[PDB]
């Protein structure tokens, strides 16, 4: 056995790039930046019919103006989405305004490499993160996509995959992407190149989609409202 | 430092824990000791490990071990483990007695030890203790109780069961002649000497080679008694008396 | 103390220790819940009767007022987690003086499995969870937490060994026909267990305050499916 | 001042309260709930320093109940009693609550138990028993006609001669009053006696 | 061998060498090169922009440490944030306490001594980045260098893969800097990455990121737009 | 070997290799000397620049740990920097509590007694580095103490210490230290610099020259501009 | 048995299964590392006396010491690796002004070597450690006059005549022969190493009953006993 | 600082193979007897010494604890020192609260924890040692023995070190309950004598003895003399 802090030969912890293969395992997720907002979608993956599909979430609100898609051990994305949350929450409380996406995800991105063996406050981390995240929200800057892996790496984006299917879907993005697509169309391409790469069938009942808009709020999209950008296919 | 870190908390390639299953099989070379839930008490049946030489016989018991005023318990596997979480049941059992000023019910003192075990076998890298307890005991609640513990914390509820050396066969010699409410105490000590006549393959039956205990109730009052060397006498002889009508 | 890492990477993105503690899911006692939409039915099967137990301290299944739950695998983990969850739960009738929701203690052992899979030192918990209840509006609960730490919510399920089977017999016959009445559910739910199984079983009525069975009912129940289940 | 009262009968207690609230020269509340329902067969009552009641009430309530969650019955009130008394008394620290109360209570094998503790914590089982100044005025009419085989409509004759004294001699407005009764068959409220 | 010698850095190898910290250099050997270099009233550095993406946009390789010091990263990039936040914390307690900004050849001395330590204990990783250090103070421009916490005072250096020919044009051309204005130093580096790079690459408004510091300007970074008049400019390849 | 992996065990036949292994990795740095003489005690290193690139005053091999006390080190040189700011802690806490300047032998003494605590464990790893400590006073005359990373100090006449430590040594043999005034010695420690220097392998490197001595009044400090450059020319001429 | 190994139990203070330790086994082995020898021996009025073993010529003899005053009236003599000498001089030292400040007065001999011998003992129990591998004792006790008393690595610990180092035993069995002040210190130290030593090759000190306090010597007056031995 | 996990671990035979080593760390130890009398307890041992050089005065092996409570040991005797240090300062803890001479089986029970202590606790290995102790209350004796497990006994006559099963067996034939104390030393002396191998003095055996007058080391003089006829 070595340490979770043992360099390669290549200068790489094995630990940093092992959570990078555990990215590859995770539902794909797919978020865009228009100048009309972010729209993020992410695939549920239903496994049984038995579950409520309703009740798996992949896609948060981290304020009344951020959004966030993860991919991944979602199990570790409680935690970091949780700290996300208070850090907002605590910038609304000190400076009275909305916190800018690039300072959450700096916080969020410090809390990977926050962990090791023998600082060891009580019990924290031992292993990285595996879960590479997108931040998509609207700021004094406009609307904004930022992504984030386990390496704790941070940086803008125009739009983004992450995951197991996150390879084509990159390519994809890089062919249909144009600084001025508006916010319906990219989630019609985003559900365009989600159904290109779900092995399910796509409906209402195993995708989730949000938006983040300038005028209004981020507004989780209900069955219904799925449903009618879905009919179009 | 990593090089001598033995892991005794970590699962096996198969999901199991290695030092609790040896844990296991140290108990299983340990003393046998029965114990049988009747209608007026509870006994407990056991092996003396302290098999004659020199010895002084200094303590009323040498593994049963007074809880409180209301409750006693058995063990078996390592001596000092044994004397650790015996030592660790009475201060529990005094800080409820402390804390509510009633006696404690006979359950959670079951759970609470076995909270105890439960932590050694996860965390802290320590080895976990290899011992089983018999535990009887009598409260207000549901009266005249057994339970049996092991090393990973697991514990139920019994009429009659048995740990130790050959505690398979003797809990198979105690399916077929238990009745369900109707025995006393003197047919639970002729049924416990019955078996512990054939689980014993060390120099077959003499005056000790046993400690009986039983917890009865008088006048309000639990009393907990491990019979004198006259009566385990009687009890045996005075027994291999009813293996010689049996023809 | 003792801080070294037990959960760590493995060469292809499986932490070891999350896979063997499914694997002490996977020989635990098999559990199931079904939700009616009055009721919700738990069945969980007995592990080694030994017809000299006192049947009253091995029983598998009330946290507060109105929320039970079910398990699979290492028994005192499990006890562990109830106990953890009770103080929870009472800590939260403390704190907003209403009693409790059934998502807000999910959550709660939901993350209390991955914090353990993370800790210094610390080995996952082996167990799965299976938990109903009953909230204020009167809408019927089953939801699914595993030692990953990954929760969804449920119509009914299985959870240990041989699950896979329980639960593809429960997608077949998880019907509105199935679930009209509390005696059917009950039926069903031994219909489910009765596929690998002897069990206990205890009923949740809405405002009802826990209430087991009864194995004479139980036995009535298992005969009418067993004839069934013979012709 | 806040009043109580409480009387131990042979199967059963009766216990009162005030139902006010005040506020240095007015009354802020006066529907004023003093009893707090601990399990199905125990109450206390609770009266004193204002904010060291309510939070000592509620933290000795969720752990009689999570008690109830932990082995699936209720507390003995002797139990209960001794808690309380152990919880309070642990008095010299830097959490000291100045609360005054009585606990009432009812057992299978013990009965009806009426149990009187001060803020120094020390409990008193009494066969009657009363807190405030109101106390002082009418422990004497329950000294007068209290016998141990008291019924309980004699209670609530011996309970409204009590509270007529509070209306005719005590300096402060005690209008209405608050009665609950234990026995074996749970908790009962009572109607309102009202002047 | 290999094998029970690069397990720890806590090990000495028997030939006197420690392998742990030696293959924390690979971390920064590898990464994405950067060239610092410094005239007598200014420091200016010049990186590579590394975006993941195309459509990720680029990693920010400069950073903002005060209105007086800006560092270059190469290797993990979060070692170098946390050596920033650091380096904050440092000079706001210099300006909290003393009431001037902290010098920079303390600066870096506190930061080879915060590296230094898990170099040495059981457990712990070197920190796998190396720097460039640009900052000004009352000893004028500075240009520094830090993994096996070293540091090193540098007239114009260049760390990051492949940064062997830019070391050597700047070996060349050093001999200039030292009066030539702001806008001929800043060239000399786009020059001196550009060596570095592969032949068919050429430096863009979006892949080139450049911090400047002088006697009265305050350190800001040079991005997308504001890269423009210092691209052109420019000697071609 | 399986007994080289852990500074907190020993072989079978009595060594503890982990610090024998760091006397080793002493072994690999320039050489640096020190010539303790009559009236004080001159610094002398040889000091490697890699790359022409570097500044001026970069990797300096001198440190000074009290206002009376100098250093001269040798090895993986950020241990030296380490061990320099505990030389320069235990002086000042020696200021502080005893109310005068530290005397060299117990200041040797505590910091052996601190690169010693971890050649112990298995928690730490022994130092790189093996270094030198000069001083003056007019009560105490002028000493130089010598730790190597085993935690062995002694005190000297004149010694070496780097990858040249024994060609230097037998050269500063031959020289009479005891009687020559320290403007005098500073001319044979730039000699023997220059002629134990491998000019073939690792090339262009610098010369660093530090005393302290009655001439500067007990205070050390750098040797000055034209007095280094001059014992530069003497030694290049003596060179050929 | 007699040879077996099992695991770790050669690289840590754990059990043999035969029931040795093998680090405080090997840790005996450092003290011969050193290749030095030292001898001690008391009569009824102590003295130790070790080599001085001076080969670079570099060196300031006046620094270069095996003899070590712990407090004014107790002086000892280490052999061994010498940083872990001047470790447990250091903790003598620390020990003995401990005891004269909790206690009010100088701490005993045999106090003092008891009470090293339980701080070393630590060191073969806990395994993240190594024991020290390197001391004799001398003073002038009240009731029992002088008194000799050597420590070990392994914690053990009361002599008459004794010697430490790798000529142990053969002085040791010298001794024995013998016994059956200085010059027989002298004279054994001369006879197992048959270098017949120079006056800057051996110190020596002295503890008497005149004069407690211990006391190291001077050149001269070693040269005058080494020449007091050479007429014989 | 220290380790944290245990070196004593289960063998898949389920012994903790520390300790059965430590045991024989125990058994190749300098041979220990004791017998309880009927009116007192006397504890024996030998003196593993020669190289005459050693001052006998200096190490004693039979350490008193109390005025009525002492011990002896066979095994390592560094171990044997933490273990009188811990106990003179349990018994002494015993004696602040309790204000009375600690029951000698209090002792055992309290000695017995701490050398069950690291034989689970974090990067220490076991104790070295198994102790007789002997002890007078309640105008009866008691002789006691402690393993490096931690378990402990009650005896009459035991024996422990080299040859100790021949001295178990030596000790069951001579020993019948009413004999006296100085029958007891006799019988002990004896018994130490089956494997000496060579010459006993008055300097290399150590004999203690608890009655009712309390615990003390004979002096050489009277071990000299009782060594008279034996």
């Amino acid at each position: 056995d070595r340490g979770v802090n043992t360099f390669s030969p290549e200068g790489r912890l094995f630990q940093v790039e092992y959570a990078i293969e555990a990215i590859k395992l995770g539902s794909t997720a797919i978020g865009i930046q228009t100048s009309e907002g972010v729209c993020l979608a992410v695939e549920k993956r239903i496994t049984s019919p038995l579950m409520e599909p309703s009740s798996i979430e992949k896609i948060v609100e981290i304020d009344a103006h951020i959004g966030c898609a993860m991919s991944g051990l979602i199990a570790d994305a409680k935690t970091l989405i949780d700290k996300a949350r208070v850090e907002t929450q605590n910038h609304w409380f000190t400076y009275n305004e909305t916190m800018t996406v690039e300072s959450v995800t700096q916080a969020v991105s410090n809390l990977a490499l926050q962990f090791g063996e023998e600082d060891a406050d009580p019990g924290a981390m031992s292993r990285p993160f595996g879960v590479a995240l997108l931040f998509g929200g609207v700021d004094e800057k406009g609307p904004q996509l930022f992504h984030m892996d386990p390496s704790g790496t941070f940086v803008q984006c125009d739009a983004r995959a992450i995951g197991s299917a996150s390879e084509g879907a990159q390519s994809s993005l890089q062919e249909v992407y144009h600084k001025s697509m508006t916010l319906k169309e990219a989630i019609k391409s985003s559900l365009i190149i989600l159904k290109q790469v779900m092995e399910e069938k796509l409906n209402a009942t195993n995708i989730e989609l949000a938006t983040v808009q300038p005028g209004q709020n981020f507004h989780m999209f209900t069955k219904e409202e799925l449903e009618e950008v879905i009919k179009d296919i | 430092s990593r090089r001598y870190d033995s892991r005794t908390t970590i699962f096996s390639p198969e999901g199991r824990l290695y030092q609790v299953e040896y844990a296991m099989e140290a108990i299983g070379h340990a003393g046998t000791c029965l114990g049988i839930l009747a209608n007026d008490g509870v006994l407990l049946a056991a092996e003396r490990r302290n098999i004659h030489k020199l010895l002084d016989e200094v303590f009323f018991s040498e593994k049963i071990y007074k809880l409180n005023e209301d409750m006693a318990c058995s063990v078996a596997g390592i001596t000092s483990d044994a004397n650790v979480l015996t030592n660790e049941l009475r201060l529990i059992a005094q800080r409820y007695l402390l804390q509510y000023q009633e006696p404690i019910p006979c359950e959670q003192l079951v759970t609470a030890l076995c909270d105890i075990k439960q932590a050694y076998t996860q965390f802290g890298g320590k080895r976990p203790f290899g011992v089983s307890l018999l535990y009887i005991g009598w409260d207000k609640h549901y009266g005249f109780q057994l339970y049996q513990s092991d090393p990973s914390g697991n514990y139920g509820g019994w009429k009659a069961t048995c740990i130790g050396n050959n505690s398979a066969a003797a809990v198979s010699m105690l399916k077929q002649d238990y009745k369900e409410g109707e025995m006393t105490l003197k047919s639970a000590l002729a049924l416990a000497i019955k078996v512990l006549n054939k689980t014993m393959d060390v120099s077959k039956l003499s005056a000790e080679k046993v400690e009986i205990a039983t917890l009865t109730r008088e006048n309000g009052k639990t009393v907990i008694r491990v019979l004198k060397q006259k009566e385990v006498e009687q009890l045996i002889k005075k027994h291999e008396e009813e293996e010689a009508k049996a023809e | 103390s003792y801080d070294r890492a037990i959960t760590v990477f493995s060469p292809d993105g499986h932490l070891f220790q999350v896979e063997y503690a499914q694997e002490a899911v996977k020989k635990g006692s098999t559990a199931v819940g079904v939700r009616g939409r009055d009721i919700v039915v738990l069945g969980v099967e007995k592990k080694s009767v030994a017809k000299l137990q006192d049947e009253r301290t091995v029983r598998k299944i009330a946290l507060d007022d109105n929320v039970c739950m079910a398990f699979a695998g290492l028994t005192a983990d499990a006890r562990i987690v109830i106990n953890r969850a009770r103080v929870e739960c009472q800590s939260h009738r403390l704190t907003v003086e209403d009693p409790v929701t059934v998502e807000y203690i999910t959550r709660y052992i939901a993350s209390l499995k991955q914090r353990y899979t993370q800790s210094n030192g610390r080995r996952p918990f082996g167990i799965s969870a299976l938990i109903v209840g009953f909230d204020f509006d009167g809408t019927p609960r089953l939801y699914q937490t595993d030692p990953s730490g990954t929760y969804h919510a449920w119509k009914a399920n299985a959870i240990g060994r041989g699950a896979k089977s329980v639960r593809e017999f429960l997608e077949k016959n998880y019907t509105d026909e199935a679930i009209e009445t509390d005696d059917l559910t009950i039926k069903l739910v031994i219909k489910a267990l009765l596929e690998v199984v002897n069990i206990e079983l205890a009923v949740m009525r809405r405002d009802q305050s826990l209430k087991i069975l009864n194995p004479e009912e139980i036995e009535k129940y298992v005969a009418e499916i067993e004839k069934e289940k013979e012709e | 001042m806040e009043y109580l009262i409480g009387i131990q009968g042979p199967d059963y207690v009766l216990v009162a309260s005030d139902r006010v609230a005040a506020s240095n020269i007015v009354q802020m509340k006066d529907d004023h709930d003093k009893m707090f329902k601990m399990s199905e067969k125990i109450l206390l009552l609770c009266v004193g320093e204002a904010g060291d009641t309510v939070q000592f009430a509620e933290y000795i309530q969720k752990n009689v109940q999570l008690y109830k969650m932990r082995n699936g019955y209720e507390l003995s009130p002797t139990a209960a009693a001794n808690f309380t008394r152990r919880n309070l008394a642990d008095l010299r620290s830097r959490t000291p609550y100045h609360v005054n109360l009585l606990l009432a209570g009812y057992d299978e094998h013990e009965g009806p138990a009426l149990y009187y503790m001060d803020y120094l914590a020390a409990l008193a089982k009494a066969p009657f028993a009363a807190h405030g100044y109101g106390a002082f005025l009418t422990l004497s009419i329950l000294d007068r006609y209290y016998t141990p085989t008291i019924s309980r409509e004699r209670a609530v004759e011996l309970l409204r001669k009590c509270l007529e004294e509070l209306q005719k001699r005590f300096i402060l407005n005690l209008p209405t009053f608050s009665v609950r009764i234990i026995d074996k068959n749970g908790i009962h409220d009572l109607d309102n006696i009202s002047f | 061998f290999r094998n029970q010698y690069d397990n720890d850095v806590t090990v000495w190898s028997p030939q006197g060498r420690i392998h742990q910290i030696e293959y924390a250099m690979e971390a920064v050997k590898q990464g994405s090169a950067t060239v610092g270099l410094k005239s007598k009233t200014h420091a200016v550095l010049v990186a590579l922009k590394r975006a993941q993406s195309e459509l990720a946009a680029h990693q920010k390789k400069i950073l903002h440490v005060d209105n007086h010091i800006g560092i270059s990263i190469a290797g993990l990039t979060a070692d170098a944030r946390l050596l920033c936040n650091f380096m904050r914390q440092e000079c706001l307690d210099s300006r909290f306490v003393f009431d001037r900004p902290l010098p920079v050849s303390r600066l870096v001395s506190l930061i080879g001594s915060k590296t230094q330590i898990p170099t040495q204990r059981y457990g712990r990783r070197p920190y796998g980045v190396g720097l460039l250090i640009a900052g000004y103070d009352d000893m004028g421009p500075h240009i520094f260098q830090t993994p096996s916490a070293n540091y090193f005072d540098c007239r114009a250096m260049s760390i990051g893969a492949r940064s062997q020919s830019a070391r050597t044009y700047l070996e060349r051309h050093m001999s200039e800097f030292m009066e030539c204005n702001l806008n001929e130093l800043v060239k000399h580096g786009l020059r001196a990455l550009r060596e570095t790079l592969p032949a068919e690459q050429d430096l863009t408004t979006k892949n080139v990121s450049i911090g400047i510091v002088g006697k009265d300007l305050e350190f800001t970074i040079y991005d997308d737009d504001d890269v423009s008049p210092f691209l052109e400019g420019l000697e071609e390849r | 070997t399986g007994y080289d992996l852990s500074a907190s065990t020993f072989s079978p036949d009595g060594r503890v290799f982990q610090v024998e292994y760091a006397m080793k990795a002493v072994e690999n740095s320039s050489t640096a000397i020190g010539i303790r003489c009559k009236d004080g005690v001159v610094f002398g290193v040889e000091k490697l620049v890699l790359s022409k690139l570097y500044e001026e005053g970069s990797n300096k091999r001198l440190f000074n740990v009290d206002r009376h006390v100098g250093m001269a080190v040798a090895g993986l040189l950020a241990d030296a920097r380490s061990l320099a700011d505990i030389a320069r802690e235990e002086a000042s806490n020696f200021r502080s509590n005893f109310g005068y300047n530290i005397p060299l032998k117990h200041l040797a003494d505590r910091v052996a007694m601190y690169v010693h605590a971890y050649t112990l464990y298995s928690a730490v790893r022994p130092f790189g580095c093996s270094f030198m400590l000069g001083s003056y006073s007019v009560n105490d005359g002028a000493q130089l103490y010598m730790i190597d990373p085993s935690g062995v100090s002694y005190g000297y006449w004149g010694c070496a210490i780097g990858k040249a430590r024994q060609a230097a040594k037998t050269e500063i043999e031959k020289l009479q230290m005891k009687e020559m005034t320290c403007r005098d010695i500073v001319k044979e420690v730039a000699k023997i610099i220059y002629i134990v220097h491998d000019e073939v392998k690792d090339k262009a490197f610098e010369l660093e020259l530090s005393w302290v001595g009655e001439l500067t009044n007990g205070r050390h400090e750098i040797v000055p501009k034209d007095i280094r450059e001059e014992a530069e020319k003497y030694a290049k001429e003596s060179l050929k | 048995s007699r040879g077996s190994s099992a695991g770790f139990d050669r690289h840590i203070t754990i059990f043999s299964p035969e029931g040795r330790l093998y680090q405080v086994e090997y840790a005996f082995k450092a003290i011969n590392q050193g290749g030095l020898t030292s001898v001690a021996v008391r009569g009824k009025d102590a003295v130790i006396v070790t080599q001085k073993k001076v080969p670079d010529k570099l060196l300031d003899s006046s620094t270069v010491t095996h003899l070590f005053k712990i407090t004014e009236n107790i002086g000892c003599v280490m052999t061994g690796m010498t940083a872990d000498s001047r470790s447990q001089v250091q903790r003598a030292r620390y020990e003995a002004a401990n005891w004269k400040y909790k206690y009010g007065y100088e701490i005993p001999v045999d106090m003092l070597c008891k009470r090293i011998a339980d701080i070393s003992q630590v060191y073969t129990q806990n395994a993240e450690m190594r024991p020290l591998g390197c001391m004799i004792l001398i003073g002038i006790d009240e009731e029992q006059g002088p008194q000799v008393y050597k420590c070990d690595p392994a914690g053990y610990y009361g002599f008459k005549a004794t010697a430490a180092g790798v000529k142990q035993t053969e002085s040791t069995s010298f001794l024995e022969k013998k016994v059956k002040t200085v010059e027989t210190a002298i004279t054994c130290l001369s006879t197992v190493l048959s270098i017949d030593f120079k006056p800057s090759e051996i110190e020596v000190g002295v503890v008497t009953v005149e004069n407690p306090k211990f006391r190291i010597l001077t050149e001269a007056e070693i040269d005058a006993h080494l020449v007091a031995l050479a007429e014989r | 600082r220290g380790y944290s996990f245990s070196l004593t671990t289960f063998s898949p035979s389920g012994k903790l193979v520390q300790i059965e080593y430590a045991l024989a760390a125990v058994a190749g130890g300098a041979p220990s007897v004791g017998i309880k009398a009927a009116n007192g307890v006397v504890l024996a041992t030998e003196k593993k010494q020669k190289s005459i050089l050693y001052d006998e005065r200096s190490v004693h092996k039979v350490e008193p604890i109390t005025k009525h409570i002492g011990l002896v040991y066979s095994g390592m005797g560094p171990d044997y020192r933490v273990l009188v240090h811990r106990a003179r300062k349990l018994a002494q803890q015993y004696y602040l609260v309790y204000q009375e001479p600690i029951p000698t089986a209090q002792l055992v029970q309290r000695v017995a924890s701490v050398m069950q202590e690291y034989t689970q606790s974090g990067g220490v290995r076991p104790f070295g040692v198994s102790l007789l102790i002997c002890g007078w209350n309640e105008g009866r004796p008691y002789l006691f023995q402690s393993d490096p497990s931690g378990a402990y006994f009650a005896w009459k006559a035991t024996a422990m070190g080299k040859n100790y099963v021949n001295g178990k067996t030596f000790l069951e034939k001579r020993y019948n309950e009413d004999l006296e104390l100085e029958d007891a030393i006799h019988t002990a002396i004896l018994t130490l004598k089956e494997s000496f191998e060579g010459q006993m003095t008055e300097d290399n055996i150590e004999v203690g003895i608890c009655n009712e007058a309390g615990f003390r080391r004979l002096t050489p003089t009277e071990v000299k003399d009782y060594l008279a006829a034996i």
